[PDB]
């Protein structure tokens, strides 16, 4: 069994390639869309109306 | 009434505690309680020992953390107005104050 | 939840008493420290039941559930127990 | 009209009093608990209906009756309030049976005056 | 009474107390742009200071808010009800603060929120406050994909040294 | 429909229900008698907890109210 | 209702984490019972500003 010593990629998936950026998005170093600007330019209570209706008598 | 009362504070920022037990000691010494001032115990150094990774993958530093918590007692001897008196004020910045009966 | 409603009247009491509970998030506790009678998920489940009809507020910080009770709260909690409109909550006052 | 009784439902409401159902509605009447029996009239299998009154003579004596039911669930307390006029889905209850009502003041006494002796 | 804790641990126990008590606060009274807490435990009663910018919103009208603040804390750490009681306060002259400028720019950011206008508007702020450096770092991506990094620094500023 | 790196869906069939609740426009058992004297067909615990008609089940030889919650078999016998 | 059962409390579940209830991260020793990685950020304002 050979396995082997050479760009071994775990995944990864990455060894050489990383650089060369995906997505097509953007693309790595910054721009344009807008960006940081431009320097070009009775009332009572909880507890005791429970106490009330505890006149149950039953 | 003579009652012997021993105060002990634990706290821990260096110089607020020093000026707490002084004015405590002072006051006690003025009016002639005659003390046995300041006690000044071993500071524990707690010590708790990390890895500066969060996720450990980078070239084995260690961030360790220390704490020193500062003890120091103060003896009595008097008792109604006194006793109480010293011990509510000097209150104020993070001080624990226990009080003993003897 | 699906909670017995004698314990269902037991939070909605509870809660609007102190206006305010917290329970640590920690599935089947049984009997976290305030509500005896009922067990805890069942509490924050109901607490959260609550929420969104909200009623109460959720600031959630440490997995903590801090809960408080806000003012159209007050007025259907205190329509559940029934108890009549003049309240007061917890806004009386020590200073 | 018969307003008098939807007094006393609210009443029992909040001392709760009012019920869930037919099952417990029964177990009530029968040892006591029960002071009042609310069964309307139009339904299928009024083989239940025989039941009301085979529950009611004991020496504990509940009956009044009341109609064509929905409005009569409304006065119980299952209702979520939207509109000022009660929009639910106007749960139907059919039988609420009164125990404890804890209170006495006028609606509670005037019904049960009129029940005993009746004009 | 909470007996006989090691002294060492019983420190270090109101130092969980403290410190919880200030990431409690920064989210709860994060519109009050919340400073600080200093909790000073005496006998009866607890003592926390709520170091605040917006003092008013945290007292609340008829002293609301406060006391659906002391209630959270009450039944959190179980602190039967007067035992604990939290007290509003400034913060010594308002603009220096870094937590205070903190707050503002999250509420500045989600109302949107032209960049060198703000940047440089909390580093001239706090140097206004006659601060003697100040470093605003804004690390994030904004509309486009990839995270870019600017420090905006008038100052001076040591970061380093104790 | 979906999709997993690891496993969609063993499935060794039978999916297990729940439960009905009957129907049963009940509480049937019960005599109306020719005036008007009335009897009660099912007996109803006497177990103070219980406001009682709660009308014990009939099983052979076995009835049981279940209000408290399985606990009271009275047939037949008493613990003496 | 039984069978949400079993003797949790002795072995790591469950003695969980205060501030953000991860399991595994436990500094469990002043009775903290921080979590490491939660510790870090922590340390001040609960002293552990390590002078040395």
């Amino acid at each position: 069994y050979g396995n082997k010593e050479s760009n071994g990629e775990f995944g990864n998936e990455l060894p050489q390639r990383q650089f060369n950026n995906r997505d097509n998005r953007g693309p790595p170093r910054v721009r344009t869309g807008e960006k940081f600007g431009k320097r070009e330019f009775k009332e009572e209570p909880k507890e005791m109306t429970l106490d009330e209706w505890k006149a149950i008598q039953n | 009434s003579v009652h012997r009362i021993r105060i002990t504070l634990t706290s821990r920022n260096v110089r607020s505690l020093e000026n707490v037990c002084r004015d405590l000691i002072n006051g006690a010494k003025n009016q002639n309680l005659r003390v046995k001032g300041p006690v000044r115990m071993p500071t524990k150094t707690l010590r708790i020992t990390t890895r500066k990774t969060p996720c450990g993958e980078g070239s084995k530093t260690w961030d360790r953390f220390q704490m020193r918590i500062h003890k120091r007692i103060i003896d009595l001897h008097s008792p109604s107005e006194i006793v109480k008196k010293i011990t509510s004020i000097n209150i104020e910045p993070g001080v624990e104050v226990e009080v003993t009966i003897a | 939840m699906f909670i017995p409603k004698a314990n269902r009247v037991a939070i909605y009491e509870y809660l609007f008493k102190e206006g305010v509970l917290v329970a640590k998030k920690d599935s089947p506790i049984q009997k976290h420290s305030e509500l005896d009678k009922i067990p805890n998920l069942q509490v924050i489940k109901v607490m959260q039941s609550l929420n969104s009809r909200g009623w109460v507020k959720e600031q959630f910080a440490w997995r903590h559930f801090y809960w408080l009770l806000t003012n159209e709260g007050i007025e259907e909690l205190r329509r559940y127990l029934h108890l009549p409109p003049e309240i007061v909550p917890s806004t009386l006052t020590q200073t | 009209i018969n307003t008098a009784l939807q007094e006393v439902l609210k009443k029992s409401l909040i001392a709760d009093g009012l019920v869930h159902g037919i099952h417990q509605a029964c177990k009530a009447l029968d040892k006591r608990q029960a002071v009042l029996c609310i069964l309307a009239e139009s339904f299928d299998e009024p083989n239940y209906k025989k039941l009301v009154t085979a529950l009611c003579n004991e020496h504990q004596i509940p009956l009044i009756r009341v109609d064509s039911h929905k409005k009569l669930g409304e006065w119980s307390g299952l209702c979520k309030i939207d509109k000022e006029g009660k929009p639910r889905k106007v749960c139907g209850c059919s039988v609420v049976v009164i125990k404890d009502f804890g209170e006495e003041t006028p609606a509670l006494d005037v019904v049960k005056d009129h029940l005993r002796q009746n004009s | 009474a909470n007996l006989p804790i090691s002294k060492k641990r019983k420190f270090v126990s109101d130092g969980i107390f403290k410190a919880e008590l200030n990431e409690f606060l920064t989210r709860e009274l994060a519109e009050d742009g919340y400073s600080g807490v200093e909790v000073r435990v005496t006998p009866s009663r607890t003592e926390i200071i709520i170091m605040a910018t917006k003092t008013q919103q945290v007292l609340g009208e008829k002293g609301r808010r406060i006391r659906e603040l002391t209630a959270m804390v009450q039944k959190r750490f179980n602190f039967e009800t007067g035992r604990i009681e939290l007290y509003a306060e400034k913060v010594a002259a308002r603009g220096l603060c870094a937590i205070a400028q903190a707050e503002s720019l999250r509420y500045k950011l989600t109302g949107g929120l032209a960049v060198r206008r703000a940047c440089y508007g909390v580093l001239r702020y706090i140097m206004e406050s006659g601060a003697k450096g100040c470093e605003v770092v804004v690390s994030g991506k904004l509309r486009g994909q990839r995270a870019k990094s600017m420090k905006f620094v008038d100052g001076l500023m040591i970061h380093s040294g104790d | 429909a979906k999709k997993r790196k690891k496993k969609n869906y063993s499935t060794p069939k039978k999916i297990k229900h729940k439960r009905k609740k009957v129907k049963l426009a009940v509480l049937k058992y019960y005599k109306v008698d020719e005036n008007g004297k009335i009897h009660r067909l099912r007996r109803e615990c006497p177990g103070e907890n219980c406001g009682a008609g709660v009308f014990m089940a009939a099983h052979e030889d076995r009835h049981y109210c279940g209000k408290c919650n399985l606990t009271f078999v009275f047939s037949k016998p008493e613990e003496k | 209702t039984l069978w949400y059962s079993h003797p949790r409390k002795y072995g790591q579940g469950s003695r969980c984490c205060r501030a953000c209830s991860n399991r595994h991260g436990l500094i469990r020793k002043y009775g903290l019972n921080i979590c490491r990685q939660c510790f870090r950020e922590y340390a001040n304002d609960i002293g552990f500003k390590k002078l040395d």
